[PDB]
DNA sequence: ATCGATCGATCGATTTTTTTTTTTTT
DNA sequence: ATCGATCGATCGAT
């Protein structure tokens, strides 16, 4: 080997000696690898490297790796795994470096990329799309020759190698090696890496006018593997690989099939998320007070007037609503889910922007839709190697999330039978041709529909006003009707915030909410019981001879509801208090 | 050569870990002498193929190789790594320790054993006039041999190899390794025998021929390469011998994920693994098991220079399975704390779906389709059913859909379904490409898998035209009948029948006359003997109490109270059919005063004449299944003597299936 | 010694493939 | 990757 890689491993000693923050966290690695090593008779072995250092150490060696990292990579794989060497050598193996940045020029987007970004490692991001899955590769091959013993030893190295072109070897499969001996195959003394590639589509938000989204493709090995599901924000950085012919391989147009790999590629919110203690404090502050709720509702229409009841229910969705799973039997539905409906230029559809931003999960939909939508519809045939493989659609890609819909009403109501295995049921079904499953989908979802004929909607009968009969009605928790009713009174409101409108704070929201979910769930308490039964029964005794539907599903959203501001008190109990709120936008939900 | 695949040292060596292993094998401890030895006669014996084994009992002699020295290196590190050097290395001694003969091996017994003689006395005759090679120690073997690992209170020891995973628990350095995960099984396409080596036959130079071959394939020899057609001008002919070569049985199936395990995002994983041995059909399809196997890849074939890098793509192999949720004498006994409580057509009637609140009145009905009968023979033949056709009317929901769940999970040849649902195509035996193994493959279902059963049906209205008719026929019962393709066959749908179907929308008018509120054809109805109707009005005090009762959970998971014991199924179920073998026999005293009522509900509902309330004509199928209720209800009561009680006591069951019209 | 046929080393060619958006009929 | 045909030479026959 030329010094010049030698050189360039020696070039790394004093870094990252300096900085040597580093260096521990390696042995912050070796340890916790040896922590495990205690309890049992986990860690990657890769490190993340800020690059900035070079800045102040190698300028030349800085935009070098950014230049020919293929180069300068190498060596500096080995002192790493060499000093790893040195750092624990006494109890008796990539150890890849990352670099956040510390970025950059090869900073780009995919959909602006090479020829010259090309062969350099860099930053690109985006959404996970469609993410091949994974399948396990080996690398090293071991054997035993009977009956004179020993061990045979077998190494391999495919295109997407390392990082920088080497001569291909396949060799089939080591067998027979002399003496002429039987080789039988030998495992897990022999390596392994489970091989991934996914691409990735540029963002449709910093898309160009008028042109498609190109999705570009990354490989993912060892940890880099299933890391990230598909159709996820995020930011991939490493090198551009352009390995492979260009149709001169065999003597006989297009060439050159491309893509970037490794390295961070850090996850992005556009959750995560850091708390801390000064921010979470304010949520423990705010915590305490009663009159938050409401400010919790004002912050959600920074454009909109009123409808602070149906914003109410909004959040009392963030929440999540308890899951409560029977034991060996079948869990009733936790996540509420609503529909607006209303005369047309009522901006519901508008709300589920603001349902769409600081929700994080999930997609929303609009009118059609499908084939399926959540449904994997069957990805089919084979891709690849003959293995049929099914990807989810926004249904189960959502899970765990927001669903909006807009122009529900319109929707085929084909794929509205599967709504209610998508609702009430809260799972997925799937047989096509094909894989047989049922995978959950627990998605919290809401729509919006105009209402069936003209601006009739108030005069007309709610029912045939519903435009989607019938178990559909059932299964949403809370339909709020939106009355285009006009007051000059209204409209002087209606003026000046929509004047102010061309010319508390909501992300700490997010991050109230967030924690707000996984602590603490209130469970139930009785007293909330204890007004309630005389409520909802009431309820059936009234409303009734009022309007309709009526049923004990209803009932069971109370719970949901109450559920909900018992963790917008963010109480470790539920109270009887909540309920009153509960019931009033019941109220509000009959009137 | 050195350089190129280069000759590569490792601490680990089974050199004298092999004398080791025999020092395990045979000779062994805790469990008169050693458990390895008279059970390696007893496969020596021929009673027994299959050899199971442990990592809880190598634990132990590897302390006794221990505290209880002298020391030496862990075999069970060297085994989760690697451990397929283990499946035959450490099996290869049993050769050397196995008895000779160990008894007498007579004539069937069984072929092979009396062939394998044969191929020896051959083969040993081939060397004895000779004055050399000889059958392979994996040429005859005729025993498989598993492995079970240890979870366990070994691990707590404190001692890894059978920690549960996940498919997404998999990682690549798994490759090799003999590991446990937990999933549901999937395909299981079905078994077959692989055959190791061929055994091809010179015919003219005779001896016999045994090539290896592994994987999917193989490339068969040819010509003759015995020595004797070797050197001579004349290379004789050769072809497979089936009776000759050895055979191994090999299934395989599917397993997919929990779903507890699953990312909140992402998908199911199937996972291919591949049965054999007697280990063999020891599964079925979406059974759920805590799988312990060796997980090694199988390339290639190929394509070949496609992939490449090789990425291996690999797969498991099952070493053992442990499967989650696996008279009339004494058992009579188990149906005697209900016996000597009575109450059996009540407690019982009490008994079902105690999740749900009140509507006993419904769950008492429910007792008798749950058993039904029974029947009849003709002898002309024409059978009658024999089965109870239950319909449920009313929206909405109130949770009907959720008797359909506990009534087929009781139920044997439970079945629950929905309008769509299953189609009328589901319901019979439909052609579809099996994927895989092939080629199109008829899978049928629903009625045709329903059928000695109930099943249980939701958007019954939703079913159509396509299922309407078919079990409009399944009312004649007894009968699927496809003219479709090549196939004109009508095959037996034994099954219970029972769909809860919602009225015309949006909910029930009752201003709306019966059969105008229902969504379902007359004839379609006619044919069935019962149908609740579900109207719901408000009642504060029974809606509180309801509402109590969705109070009193989720506040607790123990609903039943104040007070009653429910019967669980499995101790239910057994005086079912225990019940069903009674068949009771009618007495002509309420033989004909089931007539005589019957004239006046063929008097009474046809004096209802035009509409309103209806529905007539009290036609003789109700009265033939009347008759047959208390057939069903004298198998509750058992003793075969149909009481008069036991007779309008359906009888009360019948205006109660209506009239409620009124509320 | 002329001719041959014979075997072998030479040469080079062949290895996957059907499902989701449709559309004229009452 | 292996199988396939071309084609080259060589050792026997006449
Ligand atoms: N509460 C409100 N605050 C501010 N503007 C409103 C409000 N309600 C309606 N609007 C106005 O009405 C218009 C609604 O248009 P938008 O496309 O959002 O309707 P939408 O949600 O799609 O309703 P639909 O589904 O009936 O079309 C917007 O221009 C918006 O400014």
């Amino acid at each position: 080997p030329d010094a010049v890689f030698g050189d360039r491993v020696r070039r790394f000693q004093e870094f990252l000696d300096t900085f040597t923050s580093y260096r521990d966290s390696v042995r912050s690695i070796q340890v916790y690898n040896s922590n495990n090593a205690a309890n049992y008779n986990i860690l990657p072995h890769r490190i993340i490297i800020s690059l900035d250092d070079l800045r102040e150490f190698d300028r030349s060696f800085w935009s070098g790796i950014l230049v020919e990292p293929a180069y300068f990579i190498p060596p500096a794989e080995k002192a790493l795994t060499d000093l790893a060497d040195s750092m624990d050598d006494v109890p008796h193996h990539p150890w890849k470096l990352s670099f956040k940045g510390s970025f950059g020029a090869h900073a780009l987007s995919p959909r602006t990329l090479t020829a010259q970004h090309l062969n350099k490692l860099v930053s690109v991001e985006g959404i996970v799309t469609k993410t091949s899955l994974v399948r396990p590769k080996l690398i090293r091959s071991v054997h035993y020759a009977a009956k004179t013993g020993r061990f045979h030893y077998r190494d391999y190295t495919d295109a997407t190698t390392t990082l920088t072109t080497r001569i291909p070897t396949p060799a089939i499969y080591p067998t027979e090696d002399t003496e002429g001996n039987k080789l039988t195959t030998e495992y897990g003394y022999s390596t392994f890496i489970d091989h991934q590639r996914i691409t990735v589509q540029e963002m449709p938000e910093m898309a160009p006018a008028g042109q498609l989204p190109r999705s570009i493709d990354v490989i993912l090995d060892d940890d880099l593997v299933d890391k990230t599901k598909p159709g996820d924000r995020v930011n991939v950085v490493g090198v551009f690989k352009s390995l492979g012919a260009g149709g001169m391989n065999q003597s006989n147009l297009i060439g050159f099939k491309t893509l970037i790999l490794g390295n961070t590629v850090y996850p992005l919110h556009a959750a995560r998320q850091m708390l801390t203690d000064f921010d979470i404090r304010n949520i423990n502050k705010l915590s305490k007070k009663k009159d938050i709720f409401d400010i919790l509702s004002q912050s959600l229409a920074p454009s909109i007037y009123g409808h602070d009841h149906i914003k109410k229910a909004i959040l009392l969705m963030l929440m999540g609503g308890v899951e409560k799973n029977l034991e060996n039997g079948s869990h009733l539905r936790g996540d509420i889910n609503i529909l607006m409906v209303g005369d047309p230029s009522t901006a519901k559809s508008q709300l589920l922007r603001f349902v769409l931003n600081t929700a994080s999960l999930a997609i929303a939909t609009t009118g059609r839709g499908s084939s399926g939508v959540g449904l994997t519809a069957a990805v089919t045939t084979d891709r690849e190697t003959g293995e049929r493989r099914l990807e989810a659609g926004a249904m189960v890609l959502a899970d765990r999330g927001v669903v909006c819909i807009d122009e529900f009403d319109k929707m085929t109501d084909v794929d509205r039978v599967a709504i209610h295995e998508v609702m009430e049921q809260q799972t997925v079904t799937i047989a096509k041709a094909g894989i047989h499953t049922t995978l959950n989908a627990r998605c919290s979802v809401i729509a919006a529909a105009n209402p069936v004929f003209g601006q009739y909607d108030v005069n007309r009968d709610p029912h045939q006003n519903i435009a989607l009969p019938d178990s559909l009605l059932s299964r949403f928790d809370l339909l709020f009707v939106v009355t285009d009713d006009i007051n000059e009174i209204r409209d002087r409101s209606i003026s000046e915030h929509v004047l102010r409108t061309h010319r508390v704070t909501i992300p700490f929201l997010r991050k109230y909410v967030q924690y707000a979910k996984e602590r603490v769930i209130p469970q139930l308490t009785q007293e909330a019981i204890n007004v309630i039964v005389k409520n909802y029964t009431d309820l059936r005794n009234d409303d009734n001879t009022k309007k309709s539907p009526i049923t004990a599903r209803t009932l069971e959203t109370l719970i949901r509801l109450a559920t909900a501001h018992a963790k917008v008190r963010l109480s470790k109990t539920v109270n009887k208090v909540d309920a009153k709120v509960a019931a009033n936008l019941l109220r509000f939900a009959l009137l | 050569m050195s350089a190129a695949l280069p000759s590569i040292q490792l601490p680990v060596d089974y050199n004298n870990l092999f004398n080791e292993i025999t020092d395990f094998l045979v000779t062994f401890k805790q469990d008169k002498g050693p458990k390895y030895m008279a059970m390696l006669q007893k496969v020596a014996n021929r009673e027994l193929n299959s050899v199971i084994i442990d990592l809880d009992d190598i634990l132990q002699y590897q302390n006794e190789k221990f505290l209880q020295g002298t020391q030496a290196d862990d075999l069970v590190s060297a085994i989760q790594q690697n451990a397929n050097h283990f499946t035959e290395l450490f099996c290869r001694a049993i050769d050397n320790n196995m008895p000779l003969p160990t008894k007498e091996i007579d004539y069937k017994d069984d072929v092979l054993d009396v062939i394998l003689n044969q191929r020896r006395l051959r083969n040993e005759r081939m060397l004895s006039d000779r004055t050399t090679e000889l059958f392979p120690p994996n040429l005859t073997r005729r025993y498989f041999l598993y492995f079970k690992p240890l979870s366990q209170n070994c691990a707590r020891r404190y001692r890894i190899s059978s920690k549960p995973l996940s498919v997404r628990q998999i990682k690549g350095d798994f490759l090799g390794q003999l590991i446990t995960v937990r999933g549901i099984i999937t395909r299981v396409s079905d078994v077959k025998p692989a055959v190791e080596v061929i055994a091809y036959t010179c015919d003219q130079c005779g001896y016999e021929v045994f090539q290896e071959v592994n994987s999917r394939t193989f490339t068969p020899l040819s010509e003759c390469t015995s020595e004797e057609c070797s050197q001579n001008q004349t290379k004789g002919q050769l072809f497979m011998s089936t009776r000759a070569s050895k055979f191994s049985a090999f299934q395989e199936c599917k397993i997919q994920e929990l779903s507890q395990q699953v990312p909140v995002g992402h998908i199911p994983r199937s996972l291919n693994i591949h049965v054999n041995g007697t280990l063999v059909r020891s599964l079925s399809p979406g059974d759920i098991v805590d799988v312990t196997g060796i997980f090694l890849p199988a390339p290639y074939t190929g394509f070949k220079a496609l992939k490449a890098g090789l990425l291996t793509e690999t797969y498991l192999e099952a070493q053992f399975v442990r499967q989650h949720k696996k008279l009339t004498s004494d058992v009579e006994e188990r149906v005697m704390e209900l016996i000597t409580s009575g109450d059996v057509y009540n407690r019982l009637a009490k008994s079902i779906a105690p999740e749900i609140y009140g509507n006993l009145d419904v769950k008492k009905a429910l007792l008798l389709l749950l058993v039904g009968g029974v029947d009849k023979r003709v002898g002309d033949g024409m059978k009658i059913r024999g089965d109870i056709n239950v319909c449920l009317m009313g929206d909405p929901g109130v949770a009907k859909s959720q008797l359909l769940k506990a009534i087929c999970k009781i139920s044997p040849r439970g079945v629950y379904t929905t309008g769509k649902g299953s189609s009328g195509v589901g319901l019979t035996a439909a052609v579809m490409k099996d994927p895989v193994t092939d080629e199109m493959i008829l899978e049928g279902g629903a009625l045709v898998l329903a059928d000695n059963g109930i099943c249980c049906i939701d958007e019954f209205d939703k079913m159509d035209e396509s299922d309407r008719t078919a079990i409009h026929e399944v009312m004649e019962q007894q009968t699927i009948s496809i003219s479709k393709a090549g196939i004109n066959t009508t095959l037996n749908a034994r099954t219970s029948i029972l769909a809860a179907a919602n009225p015309l929308y949006g909910r029930y008018n009752p201003r709306l006359s019966p059969l105008d509120n229902i969504n379902l054809p007359a004839a379609l109805l006619s044919r069935f003997d019962i149908l609740f109707l579900m109207l719901d009005i408000p009642s504060r005090d029974d809606d509180e109490k309801l509402a109590e009762h969705v109070t009193y959970v989720h506040m607790h998971n123990k609903q039943p109270d104040l007070d009653f014991t429910p019967v669980e199924p499995s101790k239910m179920r057994e005086y079912i059919a225990y019940a069903k073998t009674k068949r009771p026999v009618m007495s002509e005293a309420v033989n004909d005063y089931v007539v005589q009522a019957y004239i006046r509900l063929r008097q009474d509902s046809k004096r209802e004449m035009d509409s309103k309330f209806s529905f007539g004509q009290a036609t003789p199928r109700t009265l033939l299944g009347i008759i047959r209720l208390s057939q069903a209800l004298a198998k509750l009561r058992l003793a075969d003597m149909v009481d008069i009680d036991d007779v309008e006591e359906a009888l009360r069951l019948v205006r109660v299936s209506k009239e409620s019209l009124y509320q």
